[PDB]
């Protein structure tokens, strides 16, 4: 938002700042039936026993499903792959 | 120091809205100066020289 | 010491500037771009590189299946820089013109 | 020289302004962050030298 001042101008900027972060455990890919799975838009996050997918700038876990992932590859190339179940 | 690890990540769970200002000059004063009045004034000899 | 001509020292010494540069490097290596907009958030380096590849229109599986090749290319590219700088005698003309 | 005026004050002001601006340039360019971060003791980043 702009404001007028003598011999000058003043701007009022509105921004977005994250807060209250939490540490998690993550994996680059998920293996299932000998196929690799990568997230469409998000990152795999584990809370200790289960695995979810969430957006990067806000914590909102979801159930891993074939609608937010793509296979695109095999299970013997990626380093650090973790194998779990993908619901249909 | 942030505890870097190769299987760990951090994700925010809340947000904040902030407002900040910024000041920028745009223009300055306009002036005009007359030669003879400043240097000589009302002397004909000074103007001729 | 000349005739009325003196030279003043800068407020910030070279060590302080080096510390600033080191802090910037550590932040950008261990956090990505998150420390430039708020609290610094940790992330593994290959995942940050996958994000950056995704930011130019290339999918993540391209990075995740070519990690070693890209790492070797980056290592060679960073290695050649010192030789390129040393061999060229007029690489730093801009910083010499001021003096 | 006292009869000439006040040129020396102008010269001093100009030079002092130049020096202050020179300090401000570096202060603005380099002091971007407020925290001094550190690298982990173990320098492994998935196969990348730094
Ligand atoms: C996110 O942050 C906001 C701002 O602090 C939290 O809202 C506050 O919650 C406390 C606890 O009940 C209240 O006492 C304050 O009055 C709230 N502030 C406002 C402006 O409403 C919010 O609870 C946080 N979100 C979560 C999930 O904890
Ligand atoms: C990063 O590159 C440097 C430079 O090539 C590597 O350090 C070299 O290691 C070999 C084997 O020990 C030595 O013979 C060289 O003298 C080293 N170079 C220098 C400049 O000292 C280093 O090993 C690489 N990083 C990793 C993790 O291997
Ligand atoms: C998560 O755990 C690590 C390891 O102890 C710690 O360094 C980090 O501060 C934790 N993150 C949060 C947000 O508490
Ligand atoms: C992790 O998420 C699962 C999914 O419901 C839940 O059952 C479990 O209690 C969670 N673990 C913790 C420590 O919150
Ligand atoms: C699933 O992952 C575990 C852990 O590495 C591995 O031992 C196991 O062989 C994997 N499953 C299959 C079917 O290979
Ligand atoms: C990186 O991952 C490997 C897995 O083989 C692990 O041994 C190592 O401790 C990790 N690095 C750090 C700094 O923990």
């Amino acid at each position: 938002f702009p404001q007028s001042a003598p011999h000058g101008v003043v701007f009022l900027h509105v921004t977005y700042v994250p807060a209250q972060e939490k540490n998690f455990t993550t994996a680059p890919a998920i293996c299932h039936d000998g196929k690799a799975h990568f997230p469409r838009e998000g990152v795999f996050v584990s809370n200790g026993t289960h695995w979810f997918v969430t957006q990067r700038n806000f914590y909102e876990p979801q159930i891993i499903t074939t609608d937010n992932t793509f296979v695109s590859g095999n299970c013997d190339v990626v380093i650090g792959i973790v194998n779990n179940t993908v619901y249909d | 120091s942030v505890a870097y690890s190769n299987n760990s990540i951090a994700i925010p769970t809340n947000f904040t809205i902030s407002v900040t200002t910024e000041i920028l000059p745009v223009s300055m004063t306009k002036t005009s100066v007359d030669c003879t009045m400043y240097i000589c004034g009302d002397s004909t000899e000074c103007s001729n020289l | 010491k000349f005739n009325g001509l003196t030279v003043l020292p800068p407020l910030l010494t070279d060590e302080m500037i080096a510390q600033y540069t080191s802090a910037l490097l550590a932040g950008t290596i261990t956090s990505g771009w998150t420390f430039g907009a708020g609290p610094a958030l940790q992330i593994p380096f290959p995942m940050q590189m996958a994000y950056r590849f995704n930011g130019i229109g290339v999918t993540q599986n391209v990075l995740y299946e070519n990690q070693k090749l890209i790492a070797n290319q980056f290592n060679s590219a960073i290695g050649k820089i010192q030789d390129s700088l040393s061999s060229t005698p007029s690489a730093l003309g801009k910083l010499q013109d001021v003096v | 020289l006292l009869q000439y005026g006040s040129f020396c004050t102008q010269l001093k002001r100009a030079l002092t302004g130049i020096a202050v601006e020179q300090d401000k340039n570096t202060q603005e360019v380099f002091a971007q962050v407020k925290q001094i971060y550190k690298t982990p003791p173990i320098k492994y980043f998935g196969g990348f030298n730094f």
